[PDB]
């Protein structure tokens, strides 16, 4: 989910470019600015939320012992989602 | 307030052993500049052994003369055995350092060391 | 002034200056010394180079990571110069042959090249522009060296008004081609007055022109402390250095007197002694071993 | 008699190689150092700590790193008493200054202060 | 406490104790305390004027017969006014055991050279000149053994940085190796890692 | 416009409403070519001709405990007497009470969180006003 | 030019600061009286020795020890400050 500056080089994921009169561009002339173009903050958006009938439901990033520690997630509020803190995968209660 | 001595008894004794090193360091710039082919004048090479002298000379305590002797002595032998390179030689000579702000009002420009 | 360019630390190669420079011409003797004294107080310089990569390799050591950035220039391509300065807050011209080539003669190198640099470097805008002349440039004078070398500090000063321009008369170093020349001829004795100057006081002169704002514009003339006739210069060379390629304008050259200019600034109003030739030319000429000084004017 | 009487002040600073700059020019905090207020173990204020003023860091122009110039900048010493800490700054020609040891005093605590029949000290929820 | 904890071994601990009372009744005109630790190391704490006796009468004694010198050791701890703690570690091959013997000085007592007992120590103390600045008498030839040429500063200090206060560069000026105030282009991150809760009761000292 | 620096940025002593001196320490340092207060007025005066005699923090300290001395024994609190004197010296001139009511220029939560310049800058003060006015 | 402030540092308990409260119990109102736009600066420290510090025009500042003054003597120093003006 790259965008590009006005001085015509890519914002990274973090939100990083340099001014059009920061002289830091001139490391980048003849060479390029390595960014990574796939932003995990665009592919966790992109996640279906899981409905779920608990009420309380538990995460580990899949994977068993090659995701992340296991939490547990309260699904009362009806108004907002219930997202892992690790993974950024969210959960619905069904009701 | 009672301690070993060194070397030095009292300050006179100590005084005869930095008077030796110094004379032995006045004899060795004309060698040091000769073998280490250094860019030096011998009468520059002995400015720097005085100031180097001249560096401790507020000390009254007999026990750090006689360990500022030793480390004379241990560099004299480094320097006359050639142990050191040119290199060691020149650090004494600080030359690519560039000066730093002395007055008040150039380190103020600079930044914030007082 | 940006933040970045804002100078921290204590003038050490970690450190930041706030310098930008591009400094062309810096693969040769002054810009060996040039990158040398900016990169080793934490000045980005950007060094456009012509020749081969490995011909760079010496520049390398000269500063902290990222503090020297080599890209290839054509002298004839605005573009590359353009790519080279628009990040700069100095400009550093260094471009210079002793002797003309096949496709490039002293009119490409000291005409054609400074005007485009220069033209470029206003277009760009860069706060800062030092060009190097010679102290002996006229457009009057006998070898075609001195005559473009006017004739370019003239386009330099026309087409860039706030350049520093500087002179400096005949440099020694140890990678120079004047006490080299004079202790591997081993080109005769006449009336030829000479004041050399040496490197690293023109190195300094270069950085203080750099960071003294009242340098924009002036005209500076780098000489040595003591004048020398050409002859008793020559054999303190053969003395010091313990001897018992060339062209007709370098002899042209070597046959003319440094000029005496009193109303240009020098060494001492950039706050730099000038170093003497009696204690650099051992230094210099140790390479040439397999002395009473030289007579003052 | 082989023992010599110096009745001089103690001073190693021509001795320990450190330069000028950083021997007269640094101001030495001792100091017990604070609790962490996010917790409340105290066994980090037992000892007295000898540190040194913040000198200047700045960002690395490559990667935005934390470049420093001071050596002095990470020297932390752990000294049993104050006097310790004040001989061995004295020793080594530092500026020093010390601030003194806060204890928590000592609190009056009553489980049944909760619950009183007439004083404003009672809990409205427990 | 069988699998994970390490077995104690009693009879060693009680030999070392009888041979720790055995050299504290033979020298007391030198040795301090005497303790054993619970993984049985034996320390003979002695006064500095005792470092030839002591080191000869182990070296030398038919029932201690202590030949090997192991390993010779300063400690710099600047809260003490003899801030520095010199440690002999010592092996008798007879009797199959090791002992420490162990005694301090300040910034300017020389300690007495045990090259005359044992001429391991050669380079060993020549260290602790170069790395704490404990001078040594009557040494052969002591001088600086690990550091540069032109060091000045113990490293091994507890007050001496860990970077230093030079580093060194190439400079194609002078063409030479040049030594300049070190900065760093990435200052080391100090990290305060102790716990602020007690971990081990049984080292409680008493309070103030 | 003269760059200073703020309270984490450099030693400096202040003073709180009971009397006690106390002094900051260096956190980090000014931003940019922002320097230390007393270091910009000292170098003032030193452009000006009237070079004022201090040049390091402790010579500054010396000639505040040359005004008065409590300004430099720290967490100390130095009692004042003489009530008595100036109790005598307020009878001297009878100025009238206002018919105004006493009100404090904070009433409410809101009137808290923005006082001073830092405050002022702060965007967590301002979502702090913003989340007690909702 | 003439005389800008005075400061005048005592202590609460140091007996060589005794006159010089002395002085202030007694006859600094009546000082004070006298010169309503002189800031006379009393400043009470813990262990410091009795002092007079006279502010005049153009940073010039004169400097009197008050230690072991009785109150007539801090009297008779006060009024020289005030009678010099210079
Ligand atoms: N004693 C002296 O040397 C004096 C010198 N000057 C002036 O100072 C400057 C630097 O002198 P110096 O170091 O001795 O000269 P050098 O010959 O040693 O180096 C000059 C530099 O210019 C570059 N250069 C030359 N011609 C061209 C070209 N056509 N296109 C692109 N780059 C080019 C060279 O690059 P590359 O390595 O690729 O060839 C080299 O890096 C010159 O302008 C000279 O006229 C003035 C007074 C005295
Ligand atoms: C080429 C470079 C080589 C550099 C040489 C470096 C040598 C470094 C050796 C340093 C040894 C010393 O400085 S020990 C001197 C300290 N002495 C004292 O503190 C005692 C005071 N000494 C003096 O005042 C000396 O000038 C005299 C000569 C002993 C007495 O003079 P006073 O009388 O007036
Ligand atoms: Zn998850």
């Amino acid at each position: 989910g790259v965008r590009t500056s006005p001085t015509g080089e890519k914002v990274t994921h973090t939100g990083q470019v340099y001014d059009d009169e920061d002289y830091r561009r001139v490391r980048f002339v003849g060479r390029q600015k390595e960014v990574n173009e796939n932003f995990a903050i665009d592919l966790i958006a992109e996640q279906p939320v899981s409905q779920v009938g608990s009420r309380v439901i538990s995460c580990d990033g899949g994977g068993g012992a090659l995701g992340h520690p296991r939490v547990y997630i309260n699904l009362d509020k009806e108004t907002k989602t219930g997202t892992c803190g690790y993974c950024g995968l969210q959960f619905r209660q069904q009701h | 307030t009672s301690v070993k001595p060194i070397f030095s008894r009292d300050m006179n004794e100590a005084k005869r052993r930095v008077r030796e090193l110094y004379r032995a360091w006045y004899r060795e710039v004309p060698n040091t500049v000769h073998l280490f082919q250094l860019d030096i004048s011998v009468k520059q090479g002995r400015d720097k052994v005085r100031e180097m002298f001249k560096k401790n000379a507020h000390v009254t305590d007999p026990r750090v003369v006689d360990l500022l002797v030793i480390k004379g002595k241990m560099e004299l032998e480094e320097t006359i055995n050639v142990w050191k390179q040119r290199t060691h030689v020149m650090r004494f000579f600080h030359e690519t350092e560039a000066p730093r702000p002395k007055d008040f009002l150039s380190k103020f420009y600079v930044g914030h060391d007082p | 002034l940006h933040h970045a360019v804002i100078p921290h630390g204590k003038g050490g190669r970690s450190s930041v200056s706030g310098i930008v420079a591009t400094v062309f011409g810096a693969t040769g003797f002054l810009g060996r010394y040039l990158v040398n004294h900016l990169g080793r107080m934490g000045s980005q310089v950007i060094v456009p180079y012509r020749c081969e990569p490995y011909d760079t390799m010496h520049l390398r050591p000269m500063g902290d990571l990222g503090q020297i950035i080599f890209m290839d220039w054509n002298g004839r391509d605005k573009d590359s110069i353009r790519r080279a300065v628009e990040h700069s807050n100095v400009v550093i011209n260094l471009v210079g042959r002793e002797w003309e080539t096949k496709n490039f003669d002293f009119e490409d190198v000291f005409v054609k090249i400074p005007q485009a640099i220069a033209q470029v470097s206003k277009e760009a805008g860069v706060e800062k522009f030092i060009h190097i002349s010679h102290l002996n440039a006229d457009i009057k004078s006998s070898s075609k060296y001195l005559r473009n070398k006017a004739v370019g500090e003239k386009e330099v000063r026309e087409t860039f008004p706030e350049a520093t321009i500087i002179k400096p008369a005949d440099i020694f170093g140890r990678e120079d081609r004047f006490l080299n020349y004079f202790a591997n001829i081993r080109s005769l004795g006449k009336k030829t007055v000479k004041q050399p100057v040496y490197i690293v006081d023109v190195t300094k002169g270069i950085i203080n022109a750099i960071k003294d704002p009242d340098a924009r514009g002036k005209t500076f003339a780098f000489v040595g402390p003591n004048r020398y006739l050409l002859f008793d210069l020559v054999q303190y060379v053969f003395a010091v250095a313990h001897r018992p390629w060339t062209t007709r304008d370098k002899v042209e050259r070597i046959h003319t007197t440094d000029r005496t200019l009193p109303h240009l600034p020098g060494l001492e109003d950039l706050g730099v002694q000038a170093t003497p030739l009696e204690l650099k030319a051992i230094e210099v000429l140790r390479r040439h071993r397999t002395v009473q000084p030289a007579k003052t004017v | 008699t082989q023992l010599i009487t110096v009745d001089e002040k103690l001073d190693i600073t021509t001795l320990t190689g450190v330069p000028e700059e950083h021997i007269k020019t640094r101001k030495a905090r001792i100091f017990v150092p604070a609790r962490n207020n996010m917790q409340s173990g105290v066994n980090n204020t037992k000892k007295w700590k000898m540190e040194f003023d913040t000198r200047e860091r700045w960002e690395n122009p490559l990667m935005g790193w934390a470049s420093t110039a001071d050596p002095l900048s990470n020297l932390v010493l752990t000294f049993s008493t104050k006097e310790d800490a004040i001989a061995f700054a004295e020793k080594n020609g530092w500026s020093y200054d010390v601030e003194e040891r806060k204890v928590p005093k000592p609190k009056s605590k009553s489980y049944g202060a909760n619950f009183s029949w007439n004083k404003r000290t009672r809990v409205s929820t427990k | 406490t069988r699998p994970t904890v390490r077995p104690r071994n009693d009879v060693a601990h009680k030999q070392l104790s009888a041979f720790g009372e055995y050299v504290a009744e033979i020298l007391p005109k030198y040795v301090q305390q005497v303790q054993v630790s619970c993984f049985s190391e034996l320390e003979i704490c002695i006064h500095p004027d005792g470092v030839i006796p002591v080191l000869t009468f182990l070296r030398d004694h038919s029932n201690a017969q202590f030949k090997s010198l192991a390993d010779l050791t300063a400690v710099d701890i600047p809260t003490r006014q003899n801030r520095f703690e010199i440690v002999y570690n010592l092996l008798s091959l007879r009797f199959n055991s090791r002992i420490r013997v162990k005694t301090y000085t300040d910034e300017l007592t020389p300690v007495e050279s045990s090259v005359s007992v044992y001429k391991a120590a050669n380079w060993y103390e020549r260290e602790i000149w170069d790395m704490f600045g404990v001078f040594f008498a009557n040494h052969p030839d002591l001088r600086r053994i690990l550091t540069d040429y032109g060091f000045e500063g113990h490293p091994f200090r507890k007050d001496f940085p860990l970077s230093g206060y030079v580093e060194l560069r190439y400079d194609d000026e002078v063409k030479r190796v040049v030594a300049e105030p070190v900065e760093l282009a990435q200052e080391f991150r100090k990290f305060d890692l102790n716990s602020p809760w007690e971990a081990f009761p049984a080292y409680r000292q008493p309070p103030e | 416009i003269l760059p200073g620096a703020a309270y984490t940025e450099k030693s400096a002593t202040y003073v709180n409403t009971e009397g006690r001196a106390q002094q900051t320490k260096v956190a980090v340092m000014p931003p940019g070519l922002a320097r230390e207060d007393w270091k910009i007025i000292r170098a003032l005066s030193e452009i000006a001709g009237m070079t004022l005699p201090y040049d390091t923090l402790d010579q500054v300290r010396n000639r505040l405990e040359e005004v008065s001395p409590n300004l430099v024994r720290y967490d100390d609190v130095e009692g004042a007497n003489y009530f008595q004197q100036a109790s005598e010296l307020s009878k001297l001139v009878n100025q009238q009470l206002l018919a105004d009511p006493l009100v404090p220029p904070q009433l409410t939560i809101k009137d808290f969180y923005m006082t001073d310049s830092i405050s002022r800058a702060s965007q967590t003060m301002a979502k702090c006003v913003k989340a007690v006015t909702e | 030019l003439g005389l800008r402030e005075i400061r005048i540092h005592l202590c609460q308990r140091s007996p060589g600061s005794q006159g010089v409260r002395d002085f202030i119990e007694k006859r600094y109102v009546e000082l004070k009286k006298a010169n309503p736009d002189l800031p006379i600066l009393i400043r009470e420290c813990s262990d410091v020795q009795p002092k007079l510090w006279a502010r005049y025009a153009f940073g010039q500042e004169k400097n009197v020890s008050l230690n072991n003054f009785s109150a007539d003597q801090v009297t008779r120093a006060l009024e020289n400050v005030l009678s010099s003006k210079a």
